């Protein structure tokens, strides 16, 4: 009865040249029992990009409810709300509940349209922004995703190797976790395309 | 008491009418002329802009026509404050529907709560009614393209073809002669434009005094685009129809 | 023409209601005149006490709102009393919300916004009052600002309020073309108190005795208000020059 | 017009006349004085006796706030104690926060800040009460009259009512020849003669004579009736005066 | 829900054939520490009622506001104030007893044991406890906290039903009082030597006396002692 | 904390400690206890120190407001506004508090007010911590109308020990002097009083 | 006190007229003249100062307020209206969009907010429209220069440029021939003083001309909004 | 962390580290910790982070509020009881640790802040998990008057000590310095620590992961 670890689950966010990527692991449990192989983790508002972990009817909520407030953002504004901008509504939005939280490890990614900037942010279940040049991670195999980042990484990679960086960061640090693992999704984030590539991992 | 400045907004007449209601209709009666025609691979959404200035920045205006999702938009008739109160509600409304239930809102529930709204100003809370009518464009998969319009009663109707506004009689008598069911977009667009140009009550229809909307199936493969028109477009549109 | 009993707006644009509280103003037939120094600024008043058997103590249009904020009023005391009470309030609140002293002109903006929503909501009438206040604030010095059933405010170089206000008005104006400044350049407190007393004496053309004025003095650190005894010093001082 | 006939709308003058029409029922009832005296202050009313079957004594018109403060009235009677009423909270309030009891003139805004908001909005009526009351604090005595506007001032001495001005009249006298002061048993039997005076402008129906005080020396700073062997003193005083 | 800081003990009483007495020592207790020792615990209410409180001390200065407050609202708009419609004993304790039952009934009790001492307007005598729990009763003898366990006993022996009431006069009755405040400061160690006694007869008025003392005070015997 | 207050012949004087813990460590070695809720009436601050400091801002804001209504209040008055929030919210409060002050009438006034919210008034009072270990020192050295320096030496002396056996308590000795004069400021260091 | 006006006090007459708004915009048409220029590397906002005395300190009256670092707001009408909807047009903007997205809203959206607020006075319980007609002025990152009117109805239209208040018939007109779509931030207040002299009939100088300006930023960002002194006025007005 | 400021001779300068912590983990090695609240007035965070990220930014925008509306700078005392007001009503349950810093038209102030509501006013202050190794170093060292590069050096010194004698501590140290004349926003002020040099590239060649599916979408 940790509300953090009852589904499982992970997400890491990167960045290269001119690019981002942004993976999650599939797994969907009831603590030791594996339920769903299915459970995407990763989300998107225009071209920013949401990835969620946690408790996955937090997840789920908080996908419907950036859904919402970005849809009202577009029609009032005019346009698609920039990666710096969702990661603050994020913030205000998860702190709103401050003494009654969403149980979430939330991280953004996304390229700015106007500058061209590769971004990535993340938060702590209160809202607390961790923005980063390199790497933000998130989940039950957080530790693990850290020390793979920590070693594996380089900065300025191009889209074809940093997929190769982020893919074995989130393999091996998913295989090291109980609750994480049973497939996997990398997003590759470019100007103007996105590949998302499925992962073939190990199935226990 | 306050009893002595109180109009009594939602009362009837002897006659069995509400005062309010048919005044504000009388309102919406003088403000630029509406027309939404459907046709059966899409909507056109006409409107004429109320008298313009030529120092009025045009492109980054908007007055008559409101997207209220991807697959809805709106053409307005009377006060514009009025109507950016309930086209907010309408967003949100359908944002709620869509949070709920996964789906994009029917187009009929959307309108039916937006014209319950204004029935409510109409029988409690002694206020003034909403100086609005909406012709509302939009798809979805149960019943495709569709018209409807609500007025300040807070009763909506459905229609192939309808205008708002001012001279809607003579529109209406115009569109009722040309409109066939069978019409195609292009078609309809260049009906809408001749229609308002023959009830204006300017000396030409120019480009700078109409905003343009279609809602048609013309995106790639079974999906619904909103295309509203920037000034350019429609100077093109109204030169390819023989207009100007 | 039940624009004319409610704030609403007449066919020209106008509020009645606001029109006839700046009438009411007048209702007490009494002329209130302030004044800045280099260190202080001044606020003068007539006190006329018609009946004999008033407590003369008592009969007063000047207020202590804070330590350094005085509020002299133009208008009946019902509603000069109204608006002390919360302006007290206001000054108050504004220290324990916020930790330094309420300024003169932030104060009088605040009763100024308060003024405004009776012109604009229906159940409240305007007081009928206009509020001039003083102080010798720590940032801008010597203050004087001045607030209407209007909810008009702004600050003042000098000023007058009464039936007689504009004899007094032209006469400082006069003052202020020959001196080429913006105040009374003098030391002390005591001569800025003998030229706002002189001026008004000059502009209305009446003689005052002791219990005729009610005079306010704003320094650095403190408002206070003269006695009788303070006064007729004031006084002797005058005549003997 | 209709200017009139809706509280808190000023007239073009920049008048309430509903609360100039509250002054009208004031000005309709009985006489009420007050006496400010060397260390207090003294109360006195005029009690119409509309027929032998009411009980005397028993009808009693001056009001206590707290233990110090007494309250006179003339006009509407109710009103009259819905005010005293509200003095009475104000006075418990003030009390039970600052512990002293609350001084005369804090008593005095207290009354006129609540009958100042029923001149403010249409929703309410005015008062239709002038209040005389006062009595002893920290800084000795204060008298103070209050009218429907929430217009109050301290006085030497005060009157209102039908009789007000013969009484105004006969207060202005005692001013003029006490200028040193007037003692608290000298101003009880004064209150006496005043009311006897003030009598003439009703003088139809015969009355009977109510009267209170406060006095640091003679009743220890707290209000008391004036009864028995004091009363009927007072009275005979005025009985000799008007002969 | 509190618990109570600074605390007063025994208040002790009995009937006697013309009236009844009241006493309470002077201490507000901190605990173990003896912090205040000029407390006053018996609050007279007009001049036929006195009201002794043990417990917390801020909830018994509340108490002596509620007292003072009804004396002044009694007043209001009563010409027979100091005479048939005066404040009676009877109303004074049902006043307080309603209280403290409303009190303990939305879980914040004042935190205090009452007695009601007085006489009445056709001279019978009055005698009532109340406590934190909204708990009454009367008896011939009555006495809160640490003095239900030794007063009562002693002054049981004086009056032990309700035909030993006319039996017993002033003097009998207000020795037996004294002398069991005498036995209360040898055992109590939350109690004090200074104390304070309030007689209500229905002839003589009402008799408050101050700065009383314990005295006869038996410790000779404590020299003889060696060791356990 | 060691605080305590003391009436005399020309008025009152209140004396602190300026030692702030949490558990052993001195977070604030020289605070200020002593606080002006108006021009002639002063506390002494013990117990948590956020519930005293909202407090006498509370206090200070409510004495502003009476002064601007009806002139100075009484130190009754002040102790009558601290009990009232002391009383009512004793159930989240931790605050003892000592309210001292100076009229002209009554002279120098101190009255006590512990964790309860009741109201003892006392010719002198000692609070705080450390205030245990000096009850029998400062019951055997108290004499009512003492002199100015008479009432510094018997705080000093007092506070010293206090300081000497309470951990909680420390630093320096600050003094507050209320008199018909004004307002004096003393401070006395640990160089001078340690060695009393 | 029952504040019992629940009902409203703008209703519509049998000619479908809104009165309250009508009466409203008269009363801003009985306000002093202001007006707004917009160029292509900036925006121009400017006023009369028409002082009530020359006792009367009229640099503590701003007509012109900052209502965001890049955006401005003048009006015509009633001052006292219009002091109040710029103190909810600040913590609007604050509220419902700087705690929320952690950056100021654009233009076009102030102004939508305000609008909204008008037009609540318009059709709720117990109150009369605003008299006061907005000119707003502001820089935003994805809009750029925008300037907006908003009136009592709570109606607001985009303009490249405008007047309203006293002479704004006049001015218009003489806007209409000036403007063109090259104009330089300094051609576009060379034309606001030239267009403003002609609806002043006293005193013409910096002290009582009131003019800002959103332009480039003044050493994240600096601010656009620049309101020019009664020097920088006066220099101008010598090449005139 | 390590939080800390001191009052010199024209003014404060404020310090900070840069270690933001997930339970045992680093999540930030160079994280801002120093938080505008007015142009004249800053503000360093220390205890839970969306807690002081949250408290400055209100108290920040509600300043500014005030100050359109007076016209006139705002000062620390408000800062102060803005921040205090609140801590106090939440008892305890915001945990924010504060220390404010900044100059006013009545000269320079420095406070401490805690998450009850308690303040302190104070010549030098330190918070967070490194305060007691920065407070050895203030009163080692600390004097009052300082100069300017001395104040700097003393902070600088302070913020050292607790990163390298505390855990919850580390990376770079940022300044922060206000007076009457500038503002001098130092971040980075140090880099105390040079970032671990790697010896392999342990980067995989493409191809090398094991994909089942792809899809290509256009913007
Ligand atoms: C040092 C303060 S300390 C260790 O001495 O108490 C920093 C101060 C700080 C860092 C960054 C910022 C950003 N502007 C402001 C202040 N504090 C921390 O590193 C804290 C450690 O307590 N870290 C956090 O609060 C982290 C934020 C990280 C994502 C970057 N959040 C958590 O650890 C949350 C806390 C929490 C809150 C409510 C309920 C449960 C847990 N843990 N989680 N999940
Ligand atoms: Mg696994
Ligand atoms: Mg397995
Ligand atoms: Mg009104
Ligand atoms: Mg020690
Ligand atoms: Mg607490």
């Amino acid at each position: 009865s940790d509300p953090s670890s009852i589904n499982g689950g992970i997400v890491v966010a990167m960045t290269g040249k001119d690019c981002v990527a942004i993976a999650c692991d599939l797994r969907l449990g009831s603590q030791s029992l594996g339920v769903s192989n299915k459970f995407e983790k990763i989300f998107h508002y225009g071209h920013v990009f949401l990835g969620i972990t946690g408790l996955a009817t937090d997840v789920t909520t908080l996908n419907e409810m950036f859904r919402y407030k970005t849809n009202l953002y577009k029609l009032k504004e005019e346009r698609a709300i920039e990666p710096e901008t969702f990661t603050q509504l994020v913030s205000s939005s998860l702190y709103e509940r401050r003494f009654g939280p969403y149980f979430v490890g939330p991280v953004v990614a996304g390229i700015n349209s106007k500058s061209g900037k590769p971004f990535i942010a993340g938060f702590d279940l209160i809202g607390c922004i961790d923005e980063a040049k390199d790497f933000i991670v998130s989940g039950t195999a957080s530790d693990q995703l850290f020390g793979m980042c920590e070693s594996l990484y380089e900065p300025n990679l191009e889209p074809e190797d940093l997929f190769e960086t982020i893919s074995q960061a989130l393999l091996n640090a998913a295989d090291r976790d109980a609750l994480s693992g049973w497939g996997a999704v990398v997003y590759i984030i470019k100007k103007d395309e996105v590949v998302k590539r499925y992962l073939k991992m190990r199935q226990d | 008491g306050s009893r002595r400045y109180d109009s009594r907004t939602t009362i009837f007449s002897p006659e069995g009418r509400l005062y309010q209601v048919e005044y504000a209709l009388e309102s919406i009666s003088h403000a630029g002329t509406a027309i939404g025609i459907m046709a059966s691979d899409g909507i056109v959404l006409a409107a004429e802009r109320k008298v313009t200035s030529t120092l009025l920045e045009q492109d980054t205006s908007t007055e008559k026509l409101y997207k209220l999702n991807d697959k809805i938009a709106v053409a307005v008739a009377g006060l514009t404050a009025d109507a950016e109160i309930l086209i907010n509600t309408a967003r949100i409304h359908a944002q709620n529907y869509l949070k709920t239930y996964n789906e994009d809102i029917p187009v009929e529930i959307l309108v039916r709560r937006l014209s319950d709204i204004k029935q409510g100003y109409t029988q409690h809370g002694g206020l003034r009614p909403f100086g609005v009518s909406f012709i509302y464009a939009g798809y979805d998969d149960r019943y495709g393209y569709q018209l409807y319009t609500s007025n300040p009663s807070g009763n909506y109707t459905g229609w192939k073809a309808i205008s708002v506004g001012a001279n809607t009689s003579a529109a209406q008598t115009l569109l009722q002669m040309d409109y066939k069911d069978d019409m195609k977009v292009d078609d309809a667009i260049e009906l809408a434009l001749k229609t308002l140009s023959k009830t204006t009550d300017s000396s030409a229809l120019t480009y700078d005094r109409l905003e343009f909307a279609t809602i048609r199936k013309g995106a790639n493969d079974g999906e619904v685009y909103q295309k509203i028109f920037k000034p350019q477009e429609i100077k093109d549109i109204l030169v390819k129809t023989g207009i100007t | 023409g039940y624009d004319r009993h409610i704030t609403i707006f007449s066919p020209e644009g106008r509020l009645y209601q606001v029109e006839y509280a700046f009438k009411a103003t007048n209702q007490t037939n009494i002329n209130s005149l302030a004044v800045r120094g280099k260190d202080c600024t001044v606020v003068i008043s007539q006190k006329k006490v018609p009946d004999k058997l008033l407590d003369p103590t008592t009969v007063s249009y000047i207020f202590c709102i804070s330590r350094t904020i005085g509020m002299v009023v133009n208008g009946p005391i019902p509603d000069a009393r109204n608006a002390a009470l919360r302006a007290k309030a206001e000054a108050a609140e504004f220290r324990y919300k916020y930790g330094y002293d309420m300024p003169c002109d932030v104060l009088a903006k605040r009763m100024a916004n308060l003024s405004q929503i009776y012109t604009q909501r229906a159940y409240m009438r305007p007081l009928g009052v206009i509020l001039t206040f003083v102080s010798v604030d720590e940032e801008l010095g010597p203050s004087i600002y001045k607030t209407d059933p209007a909810g008009y405010y702004v600050g003042y170089k000098a000023t007058a309020t009464g039936p007689k206000q504009q004899e007094i008005t032209t006469n400082l104006e006069n003052h202020f073309k020959k001196s080429k400044i913006d105040h009374i350049n003098e030391e002390s407190w005591e001569k800025v108190v003998e030229f706002a007393i002189t001026h008004m004496i000059d502009a209305l053309g009446t003689e005052f005795s002791k219990n005729d004025l009610e005079v306010g003095v704003a320094t650095k650190d403190k408002f206070f208000t003269l006695s009788a005894e303070n006064i007729e010093e004031r006084l002797v001082a005058i005549a003997e020059q | 017009t209709g200017y009139d006939l809706s509280n808190s709308v000023f007239s073009p003058d920049g008048r309430n006349f509903q609360v100039e029409y509250a002054v009208k029922a004031v000005e309709n009832g009985t006489t009420s004085i007050g006496i400010k005296c060397n260390d207090g202050v003294v109360f006195a009313v005029e009690k119409l006796i509309t027929s032998k079957l009411l009980v005397p004594q028993k009808n009693v018109k001056i009001q206590v706030v707290d233990r110090h403060i007494g309250c006179v009235y003339s006009g509407l009677i109710p009103d009259g104690r819905h005010l005293v009423n509200r003095g009475r909270e104000e006075a418990a309030s003030f009390k039970k926060l600052y512990k002293t009891p609350i001084p005369i003139p804090a008593f005095a805004d207290r009354l006129g800040q609540y009958v100042q908001a029923h001149t403010l909005y249409n929703s309410v009526r005015p008062f239709g009460v002038s209040t005389i009351f006062g009595g002893v604090d920290k800084n000795g005595a204060h008298l103070y009259m209050l009218e429907p506007s929430g217009s109050y001032w301290g006085y030497k001495g005060a009157a209102t009512g039908k009789g007000r001005q013969s009484a105004k009249a006969e207060l202005e006298k005692l001013v003029d020849h006490h200028p040193e002061g007037l003692s608290a048993r000298e101003a009880v039997k004064q209150a006496a003669k005043i009311i006897y005076l003030a009598h003439e402008d009703n003088k139809e129906k015969d009355f009977e004579l109510e009267i209170s005080w406060c006095s640091l020396s003679e009743t220890n700073g707290l209000h008391k009736f004036v009864k028995g062997d004091l009363l009927q003193e007072a009275i005979d005083f005025a009985q000799k005066e008007i002969n | 829900t509190q618990q109570p800081i600074v605390t007063g003990t025994s208040v002790i009483s009995m009937k006697y054939d013309n009236g009844v007495i009241i006493a309470a020592d002077n201490l507000g207790s901190y605990g173990s520490l003896l912090r205040f020792n000029g407390v006053e615990r018996l609050i007279p209410v007009g001049d036929n009622t006195v009201v002794g409180i043990s417990g917390d001390i801020s909830d018994m200065q509340h108490i002596e506001r509620l007292l003072k407050d009804l004396v002044t609202e009694n007043a209001y708009d009563n010409p027979l104030a100091d005479a048939e419609e005066a404040l009676e004993p009877s109303y004074i304790f049902e006043y307080l007893a309603t209280v403290m039952y409303q009190r303990r009934s939305k879980m914040n009790p004042l935190w205090n044991a009452i007695i009601v001492a007085g006489v009445q307007s056709n001279g019978d005598q009055f005698l009532r406890y109340v406590n934190l729990l909204g708990v009454t009763y009367s008896s011939p003898t009555l006495a809160t906290g640490f003095g239900a366990h030794m007063a009562n006993p002693l002054l049981r022996k004086v009056v032990d039903r309700e035909s030993d009431i006319p039996k017993t006069t002033v003097q009998v009755a207000e020795e037996a009082i004294v002398n069991a405040m005498r036995v209360l400061y040898y055992r109590d160690a939350r109690s004090s030597r200074n104390f304070s006694l309030a007689i209500i007869d229905k002839n003589t008025g009402l008799t408050f006396k101050k700065n009383l003392q314990v005295e006869n005070m038996k410790w000779d015997f404590a020299k003889d002692i060696k060791g356990y | 904390t060691s605080i305590m207050a003391v009436t005399f012949k020309d008025g009152v004087i209140l004396g602190a400690d300026s030692r702030t813990t949490t558990g052993a460590y001195i977070a604030n070695r020289v605070t200020d206890k002593l606080t002006r809720v108006h021009d002639k009436i002063w506390c002494c601050r013990s117990g948590s120190a956020a519930d005293t400091q909202a407090i006498a801002d509370i206090v200070q804001y409510h004495l502003e407001l009476y002064t601007s209504q009806y002139g100075t209040p009484s130190t009754e008055t002040a102790a009558s506004v601290f009990k009232e929030l002391c009383y009512e919210n004793k159930d989240n409060l931790t605050a003892g508090i000592i309210v001292a002050g100076y009229d002209d009438k009554n002279k120098g006034e101190v009255y006590t007010i512990p964790l309860g919210g009741s109201v003892h008034k006392l010719p002198y009072a000692i609070a705080g911590s450390g205030s245990t270990f000096i009850y029998g020192y400062c019951d055997k050295n108290f004499r009512e109308n003492m002199s100015k320096e008479e009432t510094v030496d018997f705080i000093k002396h007092s506070l010293s020990q206090a300081i000497k056996w309470d951990g909680s308590s420390g630093g320096v000795i600050r003094m507050v002097v209320l008199t018909a004069a004004g307002v004096e400021r003393l401070i006395f260091y640990p160089d001078e009083y340690e060695q009393l | 006190m029952t504040d019992r006006y629940s009902f409203s006090l703008t209703t519509f007459s049998p000619s479908g007229k809104l009165g309250q708004i009508d009466y409203a915009l008269t009363a801003v048409k009985q306000g002093v003249t202001s007006l707004g220029i917009k160029a292509t590397n900036g925006v121009v906002i400017a006023t009369e100062k028409k002082s009530s005395s020359p006792l009367a300190m009229s640099e503590t009256l701003s007509k012109v307020s900052l209502l965001t670092p890049d955006i401005g707001a003048v009006y015509s009408g009633m001052g006292p209206d219009y002091r109040v909807l710029v103190d909810k047009s600040r913590k609007v903007a604050h509220t419902s969009y700087k705690r929320i997205y952690g950056e100021y809203p654009p233009t076009k959206l102030l102004v939508s907010e305000v609008a909204k607020i008008m037009q609540e006075a318009t059709q709720s319980g117990g109150v009369r429209p605003f008299g006061v007609s907005l000119l707003i002025a502001g820089h935003d990152e994805f809009n750029g220069f925008s300037l907006y009117q908003v009136d009592p109805s709570g109606s607001y239209f985009p303009w490249k440029a405008t007047a309203i208040g006293k002479g704004s018939v006049a001015a218009k007109t003489f806007l209409e021939k000036r403007w063109n779509d090259e104009l330089e931030l300094e051609d576009a207040i060379h034309i606001a003083l030239l267009t403003l002299k002609e609806s002043v009939e006293g005193e013409f100088n910096g002290d009582t001309i009131e003019l800002a300006i959103i332009g480039d930023e003044n050493p994240d960002k600096g601010p656009r909004f620049r309101k020019l002194t009664s020097q920088e006025i006066n220099d101008r007005l010598e090449a005139l | 962390t390590t939080i800390a400021g001191v009052v010199y001779k024209d003014g404060i300068v404020l310090g900070a580290d840069t270690r933001a912590t997930e339970g045992m983990v680093v999540a930030d090695k160079n994280c801002s910790k120093i938080h505008f609240i007015s142009p004249n007035i800053y503000c360093c965070g220390a205890g839970t982070a969306a807690d002081t990220d949250m408290t400055t930014q209100l108290i920040s925008s509600n300043l500014e509020l005030h100050s359109l509306s007076t016209g006139r700078l705002p000062r620390v005392v408000t800062a102060n009881r803005m921040l205090k007001q609140m801590l106090f009503r939440y008892q305890g349950y915001i945990g924010a640790a504060l220390v404010l810093g900044g100059v006013d038209v009545t000269g320079p102030h420095l406070y401490s802040i805690y998450p009850h509501g308690s303040t302190d006013k104070l010549p030098y202050v330190t918070m967070g998990s490194g305060s007691l190794a920065a407070m050895a170093v203030f009163e080692d060292k600390f004097r009052p008057d300082m100069e300017e590069e001395e104040a700097k050096n003393l902070v600088s010194e302070a913020i050292a000590a607790g990163i390298f004698n505390d855990l919850g501590s580390g990376g770079n140290i940022d300044l922060c310095v206000i007076s009457k004349n500038k503002l001098d926003f130092l971040r980075p002020y140090t880099v105390p620590n040079k970032k671990g040099t790697r010896l392999g590239r342990y980067r995989c060649e493409k191809g090398t992961t094991a994909v089942l599916t792809e899809k290509i979408t256009p913007l």
